[PDB]
């Protein structure tokens, strides 16, 4: 029926990013209290993310699991 | 019968065919298929593919690393990749809910308990709590 | 966690672009790489 | 034809390039008149066959990290029309050609005549080398293979000739509409060593003038010009500036399209008429 | 299987070679005697294999193994079924 | 980081841009490669054919 | 006397023909099924199979019709060094 | 109703098509033998329908079901009432 | 024996005739009321109404006037393929 | 919530023209579109 019509549409999609720059990137601490030895630990960096709009790709294919959600124990 | 399905039931015998290194396919909910198989060489750990056809000159697949879940595989079915049946023709599948009448013109519903044929390609289906086999007109495919 | 998302509008000859900049603070002992993927399915952005 | 002035530029330079580094004579011929300690330095970095160092050669804007000890970057630049014919009209041709081949043949013996094999059909025989066969020769092209009396020639029946010809694609005809355009095209060398930069740009004009030998550009892209800018930091915003000298390489090419005809007469209807 | 085949002869020449140390003959003098020698089959120095240049000029050594070298260069194709 | 392999880098060993000190992931039109097929000294690379 | 041996592949693509009908296929409809035949090789409907190509999209639907017969042409050419003794 | 109308037969040919596949003729060889087929009516391989062509050369094959293809095209308004 | 046919619309728009007089309009005053008649259907007053256009405000007094009666212009090319055996 | 409105004012050879920022923030729940467009009754603006 619409051959030669025009269409249009208000759609709604998933928000995603890309890390363009690393920033802060990294920060340390050699925690010692109460462990056996000296450790080293890496604290959160912090990223600058950009919006896919030029090119976009769909939601990537995550394995699935067999659990039921909201699942009845007894 | 048909020969189109042979579901494993054991884990264990899924970890001893994953130790033999033959490939296996999972199956989802409202999602692909997946193909799964133990990586070789010195280091073993899981690999899985998105692809499902067959190796040839012209279709190769690809495989990487993943931390599969027990729960999958104990939970979803499994079948050797090999034997699998890409489909068997029938209107219903297993396990899909169906209603019927019962022999009193009582309706009542069930899901599907197995899927038969004749030689000469006549499907007949058998119902839970019913012995008896079905016409494909006589059952229903009940709506989610 | 995710701060300061924009959604930054320029519009040129070529047409409408959508490019913004989003701050984001990760956990411990992960090493993100450059020109890493994130998609958030929660949350939903309208378009025309 | 439409020409790729590019990815021609990076075939005729991979090879080269790395002929001409294999080979410790011809980089000393080339860098006859730099000083003794950039040459020598050169020459034990990049040149011979067991060299541990390497160049590289590739396109702008590439999303990889790229090596900047020693690399060759090409873009393509601008390009103008500058020369037109009647009807935009270059050249008319019977049987549709494809490029034009060299091949190497030896000669063969057939019970009446010498002959060369060949890869493909010939559309047309340019050239065998050393030779000027006359009417007692009667040559003849028979598809794949081209052909010559045996009896007084008979002494040459393993001449180790080689040939210049060119494909046949189909028996169709057609014109050739097009015009000339010319381009130009940017080359410049990366190095953090400014010496480097040097050498390597002292080798890119030799296999320039190396290049003018060949059959394409010959037939192709006449009217070779060159153009070096200055030496130029590329970079700063690194722990070390990247030095680079442009050139910029100009060409004449015809960009060209084949129109079919499909009109072919074979009969004549010469009648008077009456009044 | 084959479809379809041809040969053809790029080269046909004489590699010269020592009969002591087994290297070819790389670059020569003025009257054309040997003073390189290369472990290479190719690069070795040769001349076209056709008796009118035997006439015409074995003649610079006693070392007398001449060797002739003949380059066959064939084209092919196949249809491999499923 | 990529490179390209061809029959005069794969004997002499592929020149890292970077320096090593482990490498996470491999891989290549056919695939990933395991730990039996290649080997890294002194920062260059290399692979079997 | 084979010296040395070496070989290239020229071309490594796909081409389908018709199990009855023995042609092979030229062209296709914007539903992909096909509208044209020839009997020539030469001129065929092309699929790549370099290492790059491989796993397509094109011709899903072409590939799972069973009349028609995949086939693997591949071009090649061999250099093959002789030494003939004196 | 028709309040203007007029017909022009734009072309007037002769289809060549096989009688066992049933595909129209597409590309030939060089004496016009056929090389190659097509299921489309209009894309298929044709020529004038007139009787001085006829005589000027069917003469390819014995697939003799030629097909004389009239294309018509009319040029016609309307005036619709309210 | 149709082949194949096809159809095409090159023009439609609006054209007013008076019921009386049987005319057709060509120009309006500024106050939109009918200045000049013709008898010519190919010089009138066309109002455009392709898809893009319907729903016009130019014209809404000169369509309330009960005199003039609105037609429907509509101009069609149709291709017609005739197969006719040998 | 509307704040700092403004009424930047550009005098051209064009002519007078009025274009100004002003900052709002919304409700819980609604997700705006680019271009949408309100109108405050309430609020009268003068204009020559």
């Amino acid at each position: 029926k619409y051959e030669n019509h025009t269409v249009t549409l208000k759609i709604l999609m998933t928000l995603r990013y890309v890390v363009s720059d690393i920033l802060k990137e990294s920060r340390y601490q050699y925690t010692k209290f109460n462990q056996p030895k000296s450790k080293f630990e890496n604290l959160p960096q912090k990223l600058l993310l950009k919006r896919e709009d030029v090119i976009v790709l769909q939601d990537p294919y995550k394995v699935n699991d067999g659990i039921e959600e909201d699942l009845e124990i007894q | 019968p048909i020969q189109d399905a042979k579901p494993i039931d054991d884990i264990v015998d899924i970890m001893t065919y994953l130790k033999n290194g033959k490939v296996l396919r999972v199956k989802q909910d409202n999602q692909g298929d997946i193909l799964v198989r133990m990586s070789p060489g010195k280091h073993k750990f899981t690999e899985v593919s998105r692809d499902l056809d067959k190796e040839s000159f012209y279709y190769k697949r690809h495989w990487v690393l993943y931390n599969v879940s027990v729960n999958s595989l104990i939970t979803f079915d499994v079948y050797l990749d090999e034997e699998y049946s890409e489909t068997t023709k029938v209107k219903y599948p297993k396990d899909t809910i169906v209603e019927y009448t019962r022999e009193d013109q009582e309706k009542d519903v069930a899901m599907i308990k197995e899927i038969l044929t004749d030689n000469n390609g006549n499907y007949f289906y058998a119902l839970i709590g019913e012995t008896m086999l079905f016409d494909e007109n006589k059952l229903n495919k009940v709506k989610d | 966690a995710i701060q300061s998302q924009e959604k930054g509008t320029n519009q040129l000859d070529i047409g409408i672009l959508d490019t913004g900049t989003a701050i984001g603070t990760t956990q411990l002992e992960k090493r993100i790489s450059y020109r890493d993927r994130f998609t958030v399915p929660e949350v939903l952005m309208p378009q025309q | 034809a439409i020409t790729s002035v590019d990815s021609y530029l990076l075939s005729e330079i991979k090879p080269r390039l790395n002929t001409v580094l294999e080979n410790c004579y011809i980089i000393d011929e080339v860098l006859k008149d730099f000083d003794y300690q950039t040459r020598e330095s050169f020459k034990e970095a990049f040149c011979g066959k067991n060299a541990q160092h390497e160049v590289t050669v590739g396109f702008n804007f590439p999303k990889f990290k790229n090596n900047y000890e020693a690399h060759y970057l090409i873009q393509l630049g601008q390009g103008q029309e500058t020369k037109n014919s009647l009807g935009s009209i270059q050249s008319s041709y019977f049987e549709a050609t494809g490029d034009t081949l060299v091949e190497s043949s030896t000669a063969i013996r057939e019970d009446d005549k010498l002959v060369f094999t060949v890869s493909k059909p010939i559309g047309e025989l340019i050239k065998v080398e050393d030779i000027e066969f006359a009417k007692y020769d009667n040559l003849q092209v028979e598809g794949n293979k081209v052909s010559f009396k045996y009896q007084t020639n008979e002494d040459y029946e393993n001449y180790n000739a080689n040939i210049i010809f060119t494909e046949k694609k189909n028996d169709s005809k057609g014109l050739v509409k097009g015009f000339t355009v010319e381009e130009q095209v940017t080359v410049v060398g990366l190095s953090f060593n400014v010496d480097v930069a040097r050498c390597l740009d002292a080798v890119l004009k030799m296999i320039l003038i190396s290049m003018r030998d060949s059959i394409e550009e010959q037939q192709t892209f006449q009217l070779q010009n060159l153009s070096f800018g200055d030496i130029a930091p590329i970079i700063e915003d690194g722990d070390s500036m990247i030095f680079g000298r442009p050139t910029i390489i100009k060409y004449t090419s015809s960009l060209d399209l084949d129109y079919t005809i499909t009109q072919d007469i074979n009969k004549l209807t010469f009648k008077e008429r009456k009044d | 299987s084959i479809e379809k085949k041809e040969e053809v002869i790029a080269h046909n020449e004489v590699v010269f070679r020592s009969l002591t140390q087994g290297l070819y003959v790389k670059e020569v003098d003025i009257y054309s005697d040997v003073v390189s020698y290369t472990k290479d089959v190719d690069e070795a120095l040769a001349m076209p294999n056709t008796i009118n240049f035997k006439n015409s000029r074995l003649i610079m050594n006693l070392d007398l193994e001449p060797l002739n070298k003949i380059q066959k260069v064939i084209y092919e194709t196949h249809l491999e079924g499923l | 980081m990529i490179y390209f392999v061809n029959k005069d880098r794969i004997k002499k060993g592929i020149p890292l841009y970077y320096d090593v000190k482990e490498i996470t992931y491999i891989a290549t039109q056919d695939g990933t490669v395991y730990e039996e097929d290649y080997e890294i000294k002194n920062n260059r690379l290399y692979l079997n054919e």
